[PDB]
């Protein structure tokens, strides 16, 4: 599988950017999370970034910390996250699915076994939030051995060595934090850039693509709609569908 | 590229988000520069001497050892300004912050001692100090919170997650990732990502240096063993560092056994946890079978960091240091013993080290041994804790 | 006949019942012998060094004095084992008791600090310690009572009279009159009958000796003034003794002004009391117009001895030392100032000395002056007192 | 006046010892204390020792501390004690009256003025409890200038220097604490010895006189009867009368 490569080639043919929502697996429960993910896809998500609930989500802001807490209140575990992932791939065969993980959850039962499990359920990429490129060797090797793309964050201040490492070591896409960087990454033949962090309106999706990014990632904005509508699951889905549709339309040429 | 090795064998590293790497690399280069700078060394020494009260005493405990072949000395970190060893390293870290042109200090704290240490150093050195403390800890440590506020520090209660030390650590690191150009993160133990395990050791190593000189003066030879409690690893590594190359000197680190290892309610990850990656490092930790990070339990809240410094894990792996544990009840007995027989009130943290030395003596009372316990702090702070336990079970 | 002069000018003496004279004369001869004995001096020095942590630091306070022509150093008795200067003299008095073949110690205590100091010295030196404390004080000083009991001392609540310090003193002396062959009375200040004002001075005089050496090392000349709080007179006389003959060095003693001299609610007998005979001595005291002995009032219970050591009364009479007073509010402000600007929590007792130095600086900020404040103790013990006041009036 | 000299010469003529009760002036109030003192005299007291309530009666045991407290609860002051003394002497012209004082009360308004006040009201002696002989010079000089006998305690362990000082400096009687000492004091021409402390039964009055003391002092035993009978003043007096009569009879040859 080369799901990201296939996706970007098709989007390029259409002069279109990717729109990629982020949500937490099992927020606010397993069945509703499965419905939410299907709604994001039916509304036009090009790819998914999915978090696995972790006790100490250091690199996440309050909205996403709260999502993890909701998922823990439902008794969600990594094992149940992987059963969910298998069902999602079985329903949607071509959509790229990326995980946002913390290092402990990857390392816990053995790094290789983790990436093997990802391959078995049909995940395409993994971003390990708290592994910097300088210490990523065992992660990215294991990823690649299991046909999993290792994803790296490229910070807005990145120096030249860091840009070269990111361009060399990453695959699938480059996670670019919210025009110089975009051109350098392209210069160094990096995986295509997706812009993430604080993307919450259609206007920011268009702006990212116009700057030369291949697409945009949005999470807080999406998970906010979850949090806001806990009492009304059916309205939750309707609001998610509206927001994703609008955001995806902004990526179209 | 780093200047220094971030690992001790397999343990340690710099497992932080990419955006925090420049802060760690800046810190490391500042440290390496500082360590080669005689003026920095002179300034740090001057504060330790004239402000903090170094060197600290080394006290013999003949009343405790009478009738045995144990000779016991206590390294008196309890006499340091602030009442615990933490003061040594906060002063060096505050000087480092000034070296880097930083005007603000961020610190985390669980039981409040590191919070107070950071606040006092910041007040002395003219730094604006903000301290993250889990809301549950803020509630159970009001004396320490009010000390911090008296010293001009801003105390920020953390409600996220379990509202305890881990959450405080996370909030401190989040803040730092956005403020490191003007703020230094004053991490409170010999753990966390590189360069902090190295820095904190180096800024605590005068404990062992002094101990070596003092024991040579008083006894004409090195100790058979030096014994220190291990919460995160700072006082123990400070005692141990200067003896590592003296291969005949035992290094015994004492983790809290809480209600007992078998009960699961303990804080002994080095010997009874499992290696994970968290807190920016690869180290033994308290964690669930599927990798969620858990808590350490001890009568002594200062020993509740649910992992351990990576140098300790490494020193254990190669057999250079040995780690053991002491229960709450054993620590309480050592606390009472030192009060009664030497007129010194030890911190419950430190009482774990003392309890193990008492065990070494009592189990083999005709074994010739020269022991140093690191008495990491005084136990004025623990007298209500000890009173309430002794009350609850009659007395 | 005595060996030494029991008076300082008109003040002092030995105004005790006839039956207690042999105890006082025995003590005096033991002291005179001890003072000529290099082995006793060596043993006392050894305890001070290796147990108590002498010498104590002398800390400059540039953050407080910035922009003025005052240079301020704090003599750091707060870093002494036990957290106050009282430890120095209890160790000498315990050694004296052993010299005389005594196996028991009797002590009085008001706010509990002398009780704890006596208990810790007794525990170290293997003496059976019994402490008399007024029942009202026992109630308002539970942390100190539990410290004493942890250290193996028997704490005896006194219900007679007003159940405060005077009554404790009386019960201690009553006990001693019947037990002096085997018990030594460990009086807690530079007051009471001869030889105690002399003994306590001599066993505190290392404060000033060290201060002289340290100030000469750091500044190349003696202080313009040394400033110390005066409850009974021990820390002040210990600071002052070695400077008495340096006639250019001011000696300023600070009594508690409480709510203010004019209110009558103060503890400033030296300057605002009237000479009487009580506590075995002729000295200024707090007393009614017809001669009943009264109480001193201060926010700081450690300053509540309702008289003052006779050497202070004498030094004032000849103009060698000057005595002033500081109110509760002034002391509170000095307490907050030192916490915030130096990261040192001072005892409220000591804060009176600091408040007066702050006054010396602020009133005449372009006056060149080199000041030493005796920081007699740390103020961990006072944080709830200070918190509750700062709360009561908003904050 | 030489009331003690007259008393001892008359007692000697009768082969009789002195019986000398101690009570606190104004215990339990002024009027009842005056009645108690008159009852002690009517029952056969040869002399009186009278305490003036003081805030911190160091040298007194709990019974007498309690008596001071009762007197303070009645608002008794030294000035009112001196008015009482004047009335007692006016009623009883020959009985020796001795005060037990603390140094502060003597020194307070001026030592001379104190002893002048004693002379004016007709007191015969003063024992200053907390002035040892070695520091008594200004007290005993002022006493003697005002025809007041200074009284000193002679402890049971007294060395030879102390016995000589006591014998030289005291007048009226020597206060001997409860046979060697008695003979030495007589050898050194001391004032006659009265034995005091724990004298509570007739048998101990006889024993003291047989040992060669001129008499005996009793306080706690007497004040106990006061304390015991606070609710019944009339019975208080009757019990005092019985006890003093019995104790005095034990001193008769
Ligand atoms: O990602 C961040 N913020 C917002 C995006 O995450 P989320 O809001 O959960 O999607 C974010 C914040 C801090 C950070 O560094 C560290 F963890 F070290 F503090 C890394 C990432
Ligand atoms: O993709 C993520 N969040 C969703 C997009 O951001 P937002 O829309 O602001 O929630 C996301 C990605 C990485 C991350 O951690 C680290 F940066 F450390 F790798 C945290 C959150
Ligand atoms: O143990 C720690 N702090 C000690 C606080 O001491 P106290 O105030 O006495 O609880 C501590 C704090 C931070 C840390 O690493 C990282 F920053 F990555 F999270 C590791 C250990
Ligand atoms: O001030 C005194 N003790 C200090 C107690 O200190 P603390 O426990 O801090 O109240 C003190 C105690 C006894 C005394 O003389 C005498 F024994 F004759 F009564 C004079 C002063
Ligand atoms: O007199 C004593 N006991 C009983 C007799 O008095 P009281 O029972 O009041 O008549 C007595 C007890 C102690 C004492 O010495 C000192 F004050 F120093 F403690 C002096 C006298
Ligand atoms: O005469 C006194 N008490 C009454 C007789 O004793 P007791 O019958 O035992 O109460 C009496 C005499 C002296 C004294 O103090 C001191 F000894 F210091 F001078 C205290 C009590
Ligand atoms: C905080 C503390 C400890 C534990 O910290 P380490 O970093 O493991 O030394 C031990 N002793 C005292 C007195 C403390 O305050
Ligand atoms: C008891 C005490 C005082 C007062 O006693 P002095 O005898 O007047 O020195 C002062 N400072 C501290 C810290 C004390 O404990
Ligand atoms: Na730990
Ligand atoms: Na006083």
């Amino acid at each position: 599988m080369e799901r990201y490569e296939n996706l970007f080639a098709q989007l390029n043919d259409r002069r279109e950017g990717a729109f990629v929502p982020f949500v937490t697996l099992g927020d606010p429960g397993i069945e509703q999370s499965l419905k939410i993910i299907d709604t994001l896809i039916d509304a036009g998500a090009d790819a998914l970034e999915l978090g696995v609930p972790f006790s100490d989500p250091l690199a996440d802001g309050p909205t996403i910390q709260n999502a993890n807490l909701r998922a823990f209140a439902a008794g969600v575990t990594p094992a149940q996250c992987f059963e969910m992932l298998a069902l999602i791939r079985e329903k949607h065969p071509t959509i790229p699915i990326g995980l946002l993980m913390y290092a402990n959850l990857v390392f816990n039962n053995g790094i290789d076994a983790f990436y093997a499990r990802c391959e078995q359920v049909g995940v395409d990429s993994v971003l390990v939030a708290d592994v910097p490129v300088e210490e990523s060797a065992p992660f990215r090797q294991a990823a690649l051995r299991h046909n999993i793309a290792p994803i790296f964050i490229c910070p807005p201040n990145a120096d030249d060595d860091l840009l070269r490492q990111v361009a060399s070591y990453g695959r699938g896409y480059t996670y670019l934090l919210s025009h110089h960087l975009i051109e350098k990454l392209k210069e160094y033949h990096a995986a295509p850039a997706l812009q993430g962090f604080g993307i919450s309106s259609p206007e920011q999706v268009s702006a990212a693509v116009r700057a030369g990014a291949a697409g945009a990632i949005s999470g807080s904005a999406i998970v906010k709609i979850i949090e806001k509508n806990l009492a009304s699951p059916k309205q939750m889905l309707a609001e998610l569908r509206s927001f994703v549709s609008a955001m995806k339309a902004a990526s179209r040429a | 590229t780093t200047l220094l090795n971030p690992y001790f064998g397999e343990f340690g590293g710099m497992y932080v988000p990419q955006i925090l790497m420049p802060a760690l690399n800046q810190l490391e280069e500042a440290f390496v520069s500082a360590q080669k700078d005689p003026e920095f060394q002179a300034q740090f020494a001057d504060l330790l001497k004239n402000y903090a009260g170094r060197p600290t005493a080394l006290t013999k405990c003949q009343n405790i050892t009478a009738g045995t072949r144990t000779t016991l000395y206590l390294k008196r970190e309890d006499l340091l300004h602030g009442g615990a060893h933490k003061t040594n390293q906060v002063l060096g870290q505050a000087l480092l912050a000034k070296r880097m042109g930083k005007s603000e200090i961020i610190a985390e704290t669980g039981a409040g001692q590191h919070g107070v240490a950071s606040a006092l150093a910041s007040a002395l050195l003219g730094l604006k100090c903000r301290i993250y403390m889990g809301a549950k800890d803020v509630e159970r440590q009001s004396p320490n919170v009010f000390r911090m506020r008296l010293m001009g520090a801003e105390v920020i209660p953390v409600h996220s997650g379990s509202a305890t030390l881990k959450d405080a650590c996370n909030e401190a690191l989040r803040d730092w990732s956005g403020s490191y150009e003007t703020a230094h993160y004053m991490l409170g133990t010999a753990a966390g990502p590189h360069p902090y395990p190295t820095i904190v050791r180096e800024f605590q190593r005068m404990i062992g240096e002094e101990t070596k000189a003092q024991i040579l003066d008083k006894e004409g030879r090195l100790p058979d063993a030096v014994i220190a409690c291990v919460g995160g690893g700072s006082n123990a590594i400070g005692m141990f560092a200067d003896f590592i190359n003296d291969t005949s000197v035992g290094l015994i680190g004492v983790e809290p056994g809480g209600h007992g290892i078998e009960t699961g309610e303990h804080g002994a990850p080095l010997k009874h946890g499992r290696v994970g990656i968290y807190f920016g490092m690869k180290a033994p930790m308290m964690q669930t079978a599927d990798g969620q990070i858990e808590e350490s339990y001890s009568i002594s809240a200062g020993l509740d960091f649910p992992s351990v410094g990576p140098q300790h894990a490494y020193l254990n792996s190669i057999g250079r240091a040995d780690y053991v544990s002491i229960t709450d009840d054993e620590a309480l007995e050592a606390f009472k013993t030192l009060c009664r027989h030497e007129g010194i009130i030890p911190a419950l943290e430190s009482s774990h080290a003392l309890a193990h030395a008492l065990k070494m003596m009592r189990e083999q009372p005709e074994k010739e041994q020269l022991l140093v316990v690191n008495l990491s702090g005084r136990g004025d702070k623990d007298i209500f804790t000890v009173h309430d336990i002794l009350k609850a079970r009659g007395e």
